[PDB]
């Protein structure tokens, strides 16, 4: 369970931080990352 | 009275070692100009110009 947890957490953070890191350009930096993505895209948001 | 006689009148530059070259920067017209300057602090300096970083979050 320990295991699961704490693995859990370590994936959901890397799993996490990889798609972020991975982010394709698609904003200013006046402007959140986050808007870059339309809901509804038929094309990938990151790198993968 | 000449003289060549207590002393050896050799000739050259006066400079800080017995045989050395001037640095090409000192030429000895100013006083006291000795060739004196191994680590070339007066050697005339060359710099690179950097651009201005970007900085604008508009972009
Ligand atoms: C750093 C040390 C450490 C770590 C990482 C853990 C980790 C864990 N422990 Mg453990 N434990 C520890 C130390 C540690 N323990 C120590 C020192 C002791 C002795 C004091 C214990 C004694 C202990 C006991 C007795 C138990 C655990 C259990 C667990 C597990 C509970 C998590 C879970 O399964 O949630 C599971 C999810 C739930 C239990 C509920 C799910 C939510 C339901 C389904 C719905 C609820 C919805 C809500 C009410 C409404 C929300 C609506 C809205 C507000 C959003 C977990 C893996 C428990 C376990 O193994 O699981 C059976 C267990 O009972 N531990
Ligand atoms: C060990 C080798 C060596 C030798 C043979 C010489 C020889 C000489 N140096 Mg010199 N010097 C040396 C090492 C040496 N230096 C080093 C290692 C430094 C420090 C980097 C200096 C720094 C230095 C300066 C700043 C000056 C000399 C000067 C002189 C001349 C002055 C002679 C004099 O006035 O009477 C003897 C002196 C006794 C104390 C002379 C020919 C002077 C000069 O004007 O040249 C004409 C002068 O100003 N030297
Ligand atoms: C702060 C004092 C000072 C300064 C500003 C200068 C500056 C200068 N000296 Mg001079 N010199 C000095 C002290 C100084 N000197 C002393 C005390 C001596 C006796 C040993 C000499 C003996 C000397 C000779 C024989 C000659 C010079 C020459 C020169 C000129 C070219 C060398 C150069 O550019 O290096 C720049 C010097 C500095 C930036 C000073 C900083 C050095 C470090 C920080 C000090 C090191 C710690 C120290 C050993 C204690 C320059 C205008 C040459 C010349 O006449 O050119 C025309 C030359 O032939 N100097
Ligand atoms: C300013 C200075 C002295 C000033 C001192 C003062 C006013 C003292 C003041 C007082 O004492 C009184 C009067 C009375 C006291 O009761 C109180 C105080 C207040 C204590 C000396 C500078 C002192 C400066 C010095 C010694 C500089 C040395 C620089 C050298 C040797 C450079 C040589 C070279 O640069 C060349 C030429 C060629 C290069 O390639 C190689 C190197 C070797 C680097
Ligand atoms: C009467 C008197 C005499 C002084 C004599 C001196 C200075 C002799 C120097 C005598 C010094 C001498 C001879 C030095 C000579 C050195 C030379 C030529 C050296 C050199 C070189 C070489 C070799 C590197 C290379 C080439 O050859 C040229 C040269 C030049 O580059 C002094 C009197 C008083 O001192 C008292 C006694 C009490 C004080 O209170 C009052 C006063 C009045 C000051």
């Amino acid at each position: 369970g320990v295991a699961g947890v704490f693995g859990g957490s370590l994936f959901s953070a890397m799993h996490g931080s990889l798609v972020t890191s991975s982010l394709i350009r698609e904003t200013t930096e006046n402007e959140s990352a986050n808007e870059g993505y339309k809901f509804g895209q038929e094309e990938e948001t990151y790198n993968i | 009275r000449s003289g060549g006689a207590g002393y050896r009148q050799y000739s050259g530059d006066a400079l800080w070692l017995p045989n050395t070259e001037r640095p090409a920067w000192l030429d000895g017209s100013l006083p006291g100009d000795r060739g004196f300057d191994p680590l070339g602090l007066s050697r005339p300096a060359e710099y690179l110009q950097i651009d201005l970083d970007e900085l604008d979050q508009n972009a």
